[PDB]
């Protein structure tokens, strides 16, 4: 019965809670790093020239 | 004895809870203060996609980044080709009521399904020269709220069911089924790997999928209300919920916890549709009070807004390239925008 | 004499007023929905045209009358008159047309009669509306051609031309009002039988169409009867053919209620 | 999917015929359709083309006015009418299907065709050898230089080339120069610049015996090539 | 022109397909769609076959007027992110058993079904999506409304009652408390008529209901009110 459910919900948890987790610094620092890496590849940031521009 | 297991479902919460402010030392904002700011971004309406008699609910683009296929209540999907405003070719769908659409990455098969609970792929690459429908994958208990093509013989897709699946072409039945939502799965993305994707539901939570293995790996729950979108940040690592609360959140795979939110007075509205720019500095979302708006991704600021749409604005897309924003409304336009 | 012709120039004068209100409304709110944003449907747009055409329509006509009263030999040119009498021919031709496809579109959007024809014809308004304009053009060549006709006949040979060209024009413009009143029966009958049927199982609008009506047909008849003061028949029949464009954007206002709500914003406003 | 024609044989000079090719198989509404032609013994020649809904009908200049090219969508028919005909227009005259979209595959297939016999500013694209001994296994290249660039300013080449194998219908090989129509193998493959263009067969078996023939695709008057042809 | 012989055609291909999208549309815009919502004992089924899994469509032509009913009652999931999918259907159908009155859920026997139907009413009839949706209200179920109603009076469904026990006072007095629960009374309106199993004028009910909605649309759209 619900009994079942239980225990595969304290079993999900159990191997969600037994994950390697870095530092939050480290997250972000990659994650900034990678913006900052394809920055100048992003034509949503910076607009390319008009006659590069498929859309004109 | 259930109340020993929730208990220890309540102790395991804490320890993850414990975990997570452990791991955090310095929030995002906090590690940002010194990047240089995005500025505004004026971006316009490069092209009008006009052709739908009613409201558009979901639009994906192509990998060739020229191809867009567009689903609207009328039934009919339309292809369109982006450079050049023309229907490379319009499919009448079954059901008039549909709610997701794909582009395969090949480009041969095109993806839709909506409240008749049918996943209807259909093959564009024809020697007939129409669109015939390839498969109707059955099985759902519940409106299809997202589909994805991992491959050409792949699509993962989630339904109202609390459930999403792995339905493979040939074979028309679900490889691996993922379920332990609370609420009705709502959104899928796919991350770039086509390794793990992550689904956002009515629960207010996010929950990151291993497609090989079958479980859900970690469950991220900050939201307060419903989650409509979710898409990946371009690396893999993290990705962006949409939620009803009016603000999407930044959630990091290895981190496991938000690292920023996007809040602002103004907007009380929901958000329908997320997006990503190709370099990910740019969070494109589409609210509910018929605007999108470019969130930086760095900060939580607001980089610029893509007024111009009459009605709500339901898909939102970026091409693979990053040249251009479609950004589909249900006032029946699709909007490229650049 | 000189009282009944100042009297009428009061009610030309007041005409204006009202005429230009109403038209100068229409055109502003629309615009400022234009600009803001805020919805704009068909009806409006058409009325945006409509008001557009009568505010040039009235500008005309108390032009004429000014050249009347400003200059009598500036009023007396002949040359300047085949002028005027074009614009003018051809600016009234689109306003009683383009207010005879705004009926046509009213019509062709609420009746819901069970006629074939009318089934047939009931899905195109916008079709209907432009195709109505267009062959209707070849009705504004036919005047035109007909005014030259007759200018160049009483030349050859003014105020008789004047009461001959009021003559025509006043034929010309009673075919679209007559096709405009048929309409409008038309759809008021539909309405009223959904009345009745729903109810087994708007009057302003009307007002007009009967006075207006009456109005137009005894000006006629005074055009076919006695023509006293006849330097002062060219004023009334001024007054008269001009009266429409007026009163008809004020039912439009009082109609739509989009200018209703414009109406009472500008209430609001004056307290 | 099948095309075949039906009309023709022989003809009194200057008289008047039909040509009836039969759709089925495939959405025949949608296609656009291209009467080409077959001389006796020498090369092709674009003759005539209808597109989807009969909107645009294009004739070359030697069948202008003589000639009329309709469809008939619900009945999926091809008719060709026939009128003035001269001893130049001996010979076998095929149906054509074409799609026109976004990368789509125009003059993907080939009626097998009808023979026909009387009694008695266009860019002329060259293939200068005409004719190349070959062995199996091994890589050839194949040229059709052109008089005009045809690489459009839109970023497309337009050289198409097809294969005839002998006494058979023309199939597809390259479209747009660089793509590979359906059902082609990988061996085949195509480059150019925009002015010189040219096939390379990695290895060549019985299966790509024939004759190869290039087309521009610009503007509508659609010449042909000579073409070459392989012999083992 | 600036464009290539395959861009004209493909231009063209777009063209026909645009006028294939423009007949399909206005064939549907002259068609009609409604949706039917059903609560409790979900009586609908039953008037069903009066006119006449997901997304249930059936489509049927009454007097040249083509009808797409639209069932939902088997979706079970969260209707508020997919209620927003029938934004401009012309009207809504609200199926009513009146047996309800005393038939009580199976599950939680202490809620009256009856009760909950109007809960589901006032959700769907004032609901933010549908303010200009129209509501058609089918009192079905009348012939065994009129069997049963001389048994307990409509106390223990409606304790504030003050009428009598006779089938008229009481369907009237069931009428009038379903339509109390509209607040926007002037946005949309409210067509009762009350139905029984055998009935086989319904359909004309259903298309007096939608002829009246649709002259309300059109007076709305010319801008009249
Ligand atoms: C039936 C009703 C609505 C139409 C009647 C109004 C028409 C016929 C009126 C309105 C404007 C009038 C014109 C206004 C000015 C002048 C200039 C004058 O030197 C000669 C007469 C002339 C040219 C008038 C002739 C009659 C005229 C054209
Ligand atoms: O005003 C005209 O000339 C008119 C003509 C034909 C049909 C309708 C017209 N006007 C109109 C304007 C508002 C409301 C209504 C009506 F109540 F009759 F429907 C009619």
């Amino acid at each position: 019965a619900s009994i079942a459910q239980a225990r595969k919900l304290v079993e999900q948890l159990k191997m969600e809670a037994n994950i390697d987790r870095i530092k939050v610094s480290k997250a972000a620092a990659d994650l900034m790093a990678y913006c900052e890496a394809h920055a100048k590849e992003d034509p949503l940031l910076t607009p390319v020239p008009a006659s590069e521009n498929p859309f004109r | 004895e259930l109340d020993q297991l929730r208990q220890e479902a309540e102790q395991l919460k804490n320890q993850i809870r414990d975990a997570r402010k452990a791991c955090a030392d310095a929030t995002l904002s906090q590690i940002t203060n010194n990047i240089d700011p995005v500025g505004r971004i004026q971006m316009r309406t490069r092209r009008t996609l006009r052709g739908h008699l009613a409201k558009i609910y979901a639009m994906h683009w192509g990998t060739d980044s020229r191809l867009l296929v567009s689903a609207s209540q009328d039934g009919k999907l339309i292809i369109w080709d982006s450079y050049t405003t023309n229907k490379v070719h319009a499919i009448p769908l079954r059901s008039s009521w549909v709610m997701t659409c794909a582009y395969a990455p090949s480009g041969n098969y095109v993806a839709c399904g909506g409240l008749d609970n049918i996943c209807s792929i259909y093959n564009l690459k024809t020697r007939e020269g129409n669109v015939r429908v390839s498969r109707e994958l059955a099985g759902h208990t519940g409106y299809l709220s997202c589909c994805r093509f991992l491959d050409d013989n792949q699509i993962v897709t989630s339904s109202g069911d609390t459930t999403c699946a792995l339905w493979d072409i040939e074979t028309g039945q679900q490889t691996t089924t993922f379920t332990g939502h609370t609420g009705d799965v709502m959104s899928l993305s796919l991350a770039p790997d086509t390794r793990l994707f992550v689904s956002g539901a009515c629960d207010a939570s996010a929950k990151l999928w291993d497609v090989r293995e079958g479980m859900c790996r970690q469950t991220f729950t900050g939201h307060e209300s419903d989650i409509n979108a979710i898409c990946f940040f371009p690396n893999g690592n993290a990705f962006a919920t949409g939620s009803d609360d009016a603000t999407c959140r930044l959630f990091d795979l290895r981190a496991d916890q938000e690292l920023m939110t996007y809040s602002h007075d103004n907007i009380i509205c929901g958000i329908t549709s997320v997006s990503f720019s190709k370099s990910g500095r740019l969070l494109l979302a589409g609210y509910d009070d018929f605007n999108c708006n470019v969130w930086d991704a760095l900060k939580a600021d607001r980089a610029g807004v893509l007024a111009g749409h009459d009605n709500r604005v339901s898909c939102l897309g970026v091409t693979d390239d990053g040249m251009a924003v479609a950004t589909g409304s249900w006032d029946s336009f699709l909007k490229i925008w650049n | 004499g000189g009282v009944i012709k100042s009297i009428f120039t009061f009610v030309l004068i007041v005409e204006f007023i009202i005429g230009n209100l109403g038209n100068s409304f229409i055109a502003l709110v629309n615009c400022i929905d234009w600009v803001k944003g805020r919805k704009i449907s068909s009806v409006d747009r058409i009325l945006t045209a409509l008001a557009i055409s009568r505010i040039s329509l009235v500008w005309l006509i108390f032009g004429s009358w000014c050249v009347s009263v400003f200059f009598p030999a500036l009023f007396a040119t002949e040359k300047m008159f085949r002028m005027l009498t074009n614009i003018w021919t051809v600016i009234n031709h689109f306003s009683v047309w383009l207010a005879t496809g705004l009926g046509t579109f009213y019509f062709l959007k609420i009746a819901n009669f069970s006629n074939s024809i009318f089934l047939y014809l009931k899905w195109r308004v916008k079709k209907v509306v432009l195709v109505l304009l267009l062959v209707t053009s070849v009705f504004l060549f036919l005047n035109i051609a007909l005014i030259n006709i007759h200018i160049n006949a009483s030349i050859n040979g003014f105020t008789r031309f004047s009461s001959l060209i009021v003559l025509t024009s006043t034929v010309f413009i009673f075919i679209p009002f007559t096709l405009s009143l048929a309409m409008f029966l038309l759809l008021i009958f539909s309405m009223w039988k959904h009345r009745k049927k729903m109810q087994h199982t708007v009057k302003s609008v009307i007002t007009f169409f009967l006075l207006y009506a009456i109005f137009s047909l005894s000006f006629f008849i005074s055009v076919w009867t006695s023509e006293r003061l006849e330097e002062n028949l060219i004023i009334l029949s001024q007054v008269m053919g001009m009266a429409y464009p007026s009163c008809h954007s004020c039912v439009l206002i009082l109609g739509n209620k989009k200018l209703r709500q414009a109406s009472l914003s500008v209430l609001l406003w004056l307290r | 999917v099948q095309l075949v024609e039906s009309g023709g044989g022989l003809v009194q000079p200057g008289g008047s015929r039909k040509l009836s090719c039969s759709a089925s198989g495939f959405a025949f509404s949608s296609f656009g359709m291209h009467w080409v032609r077959q001389a006796p013994e020498k090369g092709l020649e674009w003759v005539a083309y209808i597109s989807s809904g009969s909107g645009t009908i294009y004739y070359a200049d030697t069948v202008k006015g003589r000639f009329t090219i309709s469809r008939d969508d619900p009945k999926n028919t091809l008719f060709l009418q026939m009128t003035s005909l001269r001893s130049e227009d001996t010979a076998m005259y095929y149906c054509v299907r074409s799609i026109y979209y976004y990368g789509s595959s125009p003059f993907d297939f080939w009626g097998q065709g009808t023979t026909l016999t009387v009694s008695s500013s266009d860019i002329v694209m060259t293939q200068a050898t005409s004719s190349v001994p070959v062995t199996p296994g091994e890589s050839v290249s194949i040229s059709c230089r052109s008089s005009k660039s045809l690489l459009h300013s839109n970023g497309n080449t337009y050289l198409y080339w097809f294969l005839q194998r002998p006494g058979q219908s023309p199939q597809l090989l390259i479209y747009r120069m660089s793509n590979l129509a359906s059902g082609v193998p990988d061996r085949f493959s195509g480059s150019g610049s925009g002015t010189a263009f040219t096939l390379t067969i990695s290895r060549l078996e019985a299966e790509d015996v024939g004759v190869y023939y290039c087309m521009q695709h610009l503007e509508y008057p659609l010449t042909f090539g000579a073409g070459t042809k392989l012999e083992l | 022109c600036t464009l290539s012989a395959e861009d004209k055609a493909a231009v063209e291909r777009s063209k026909m397909i645009d006028r294939n999208l423009r007949e399909d549309g206005e064939k549907a815009a002259r068609e009609v769609k409604l949706l039917l919502l059903g609560a409790g004992e979900s009586g609908k089924s039953t008037i069903v076959k009066q006119m006449k899994t997901g997304i249930v469509e059936t489509h049927f032509t009454f007097k040249d007027l083509h009808f797409k009913m639209f069932d939902v009652g088997a979706q079970r999931s969260e209707r508020k992110k997919w209620i927003h999918c029938f934004e401009g259907v012309t009207a809504i159908i609200f199926c009513v058993a009146l047996s309800d009155y005393d038939l009580v859920l199976a599950e939680d026997e202490e809620m009256n079904r009856m009760h909950e139907s109007m809960k589901l009413f006032d959700s769907i009839c004032n609901n933010k999506w549908f303010t200009d949706t129209s509501i058609i209200l089918f009192l079905n179920k009348k012939d065994l409304f009129e069997e049963k109603i001389k048994k307990s009076p409509l106390t223990i469904c409606y304790p504030e009652y003050a009428g009598s026990n006779t089938y008229e006072e009481a369907a009237a007095y069931i009428q009038c408390q379903f339509e109390d629960l509209n607040k926007r009374k002037d946005t949309k309106e409210i067509y009762t008529h009350f139905t029984c199993s055998t009935d086989t004028k319904n359909v004309q009910f259903v298309f007096d209901a939608v002829t009246d909605v649709i002259i309300k649309n059109n007076l709305k759209d010319c801008g009249l009110f």
